């Protein structure tokens, strides 16, 4: 019925981002309801398809030999539905690396098994996707405070391994969130909290940072912004919808051939920031991509 | 390797074993990742992107590979997988068992269609 039902999902409106709410308990009227998915389609294939359909509407940088890393790519199924959708979406030849605490079979070019903190690389990335979630987050015994764990790693990975012009999509929920990650969203040309229409009944959202600028463009208080996110979800019921899954004609990410340049931090002027902010520039070397997984040696 | 490969050839016969498993009423391998697609593709067997036609379903390749799913070495040279990182088109009538279909069928090296399910080079 709602017009947003034909969209892949709903982004947090700007006026909700400008509030100064106190954190409330999340209470969705349709909480737990399951979407009606096309025959034989997995929930995570539908979820990643809607996330990619939404990323298609942003100013993403899409260089030749694009580099994408996907954290939390495994599943209790032992397969990687999200990685299969990203590889379908990304231009052919895109280097796709995925990772998970648990072993799984993947379509990625390379897969690293182990805690995300064991993943190393001197290379910079054009796009970071995280679907990580700590199962213990379900154990709500205290006040809903900012979480560390893998979020500390993701914040450092963005600050040290994301190319200027690059983008991120990090999964959060009412209880799975980090204040420093929201603050980092202020270091991008644009940002939002995106809710897939197939998971409208969940507090889940993808925090999207569009075009990394390597410096703060706006100051964001993470504690206030998560409260603003929950207030938005609590007062704006979203109808479950799988409508956007039926039209895949324009699904593939447009190969923009975005320019890739190597610039010193002292060469990042307003003219360069303008190019980064439009998805027309990626700043990083174009050396071979090398990744490693730390192995703890014990008796 | 001689005595190790001699044994593997005898006992490790996944293709035959899975075929016998289904004959004994074994439930087909599940969680093959079916992709959303237009269903107006070329219809070739294994492709870089989903190419299912109106009579096919496209799946993530690694999830339809018996060797990947069972974590056993691949028979292909240098353990090279033909499905991992690709999309496999499965006839809708056989989409209930993609692993079984990829095992029991072979691709035509000329048109890229499944032999007996799209390949018409013998006309
Ligand atoms: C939003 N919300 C949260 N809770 C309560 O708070 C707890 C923690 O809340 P959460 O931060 O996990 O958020 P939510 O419940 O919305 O998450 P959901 O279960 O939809 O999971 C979202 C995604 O997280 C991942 N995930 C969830 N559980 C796991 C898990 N065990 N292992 C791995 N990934 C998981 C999956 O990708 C999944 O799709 C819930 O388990 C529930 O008791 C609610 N209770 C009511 N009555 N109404 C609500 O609206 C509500
Ligand atoms: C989606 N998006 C929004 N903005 C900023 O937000 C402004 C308004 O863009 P908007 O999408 O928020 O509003 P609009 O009314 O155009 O569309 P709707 O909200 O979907 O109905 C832009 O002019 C940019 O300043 C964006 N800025 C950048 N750099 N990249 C983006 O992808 C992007
Ligand atoms: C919701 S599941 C991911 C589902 C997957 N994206 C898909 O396509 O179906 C969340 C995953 O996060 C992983 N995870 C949680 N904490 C992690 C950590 N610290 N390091 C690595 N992986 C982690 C879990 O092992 C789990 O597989
Ligand atoms: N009725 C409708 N309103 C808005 N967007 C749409 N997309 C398809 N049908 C639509
Ligand atoms: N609500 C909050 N809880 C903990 N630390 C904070 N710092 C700022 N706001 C905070
Ligand atoms: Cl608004
Ligand atoms: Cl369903
Ligand atoms: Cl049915
Ligand atoms: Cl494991
Ligand atoms: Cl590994
Ligand atoms: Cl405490
Ligand atoms: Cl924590
Ligand atoms: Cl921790
Ligand atoms: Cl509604
Ligand atoms: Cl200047
Ligand atoms: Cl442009
Ligand atoms: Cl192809
Ligand atoms: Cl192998
Ligand atoms: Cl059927
Ligand atoms: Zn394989
Ligand atoms: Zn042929």
């Amino acid at each position: 019925a709602s017009s947003q039902a034909w969209q892949p999902g709903v982004a947090m409106p700007n006026l909700y981002k400008m509030q100064r709410m106190l954190l409330e308990k999340c209470d969705l009227q349709n909480y737990g309801d399951s979407a009606t998915l096309p025959k034989g389609i997995m929930m995570n294939v539908a979820k990643y398809t809607q996330l990619c359909q939404y990323l298609n509407t942003l100013t993403l940088a899409v260089p030749y030999n694009m580099r994408v890393i996907h954290f939390g790519a495994g599943s209790d199924k032992g397969v990687a539905p999200g990685t299969a959708v990203l590889r379908q979406w990304l231009p052919t030849g895109t280097l796709l690396v995925d990772s998970d605490l648990n072993d799984f079979v993947s379509d990625a070019d390379s897969t690293l098994i182990g805690d995300c903190a064991t993943v190393h690389t001197a290379n910079k990335w054009d796009l970071i996707i995280s679907d990580m979630y700590d199962p213990k987050t379900k154990n709500v015994t205290k006040e809903n405070d900012s979480k560390e764990g893998f979020f500390t790693y993701i914040c450092g990975f963005i600050q040290q391994k994301l190319a200027l012009g690059g983008s991120v999509a990090i999964k959060i929920t009412e209880h799975s969130w980090n204040a420093d990650l929201y603050k980092l969203m202020g270091h991008f040309a644009w940002w939002t909290a995106f809710v897939t229409n197939v998971n409208a009944s969940s507090s889940e959202a993808f925090l999207i940072g569009c075009n990394y600028l390597g410096k703060p463009r706006e100051q964001i208080d993470g504690y206030v912004m998560h409260a603003n996110y929950i207030f938005w979800r609590n007062t704006n019921p979203i109808q479950l919808s799988s409508y956007s899954l039926f039209d895949m004609s324009k699904f593939p990410l447009k190969l923009r051939g975005t320019a890739v340049m190597s610039l010193k931090e002292g060469q990042i002027n307003d003219m360069i920031l303008s190019l980064l902010s439009k998805g027309r520039l990626i700043i990083r070397e174009n050396n071979r991509v090398v990744i490693s997984s730390d192995v703890l040696v014990n008796n | 390797n001689s005595t190790v490969l001699s044994f593997c050839a005898f006992a490790v016969d996944a293709a035959k074993a899975y075929k016998d498993y289904l004959a004994s009423g074994g439930q087909p391998i599940t969680n093959c990742v079916k992709m959303l697609c237009t269903h107006t593709g070329t219809g070739q067997a294994i492709t870089v992107t989903p190419e299912a036609n109106m009579d096919q379903e496209s799946f993530g390749g690694a999830s339809c590979c018996l060797y990947c799913r069972c974590h056993i070495d691949h028979p292909n040279p240098k353990g090279f997988c033909d499905l991992k990182g690709k999309y496999v088109q499965i006839p809708t009538t056989c989409a209930n068992d993609p692993v079984g279909f990829t095992l029991k069928n072979t691709v035509c090296t000329v048109c890229g269609m499944w032999k007996g399910y799209g390949c018409s080079c013998d006309q």
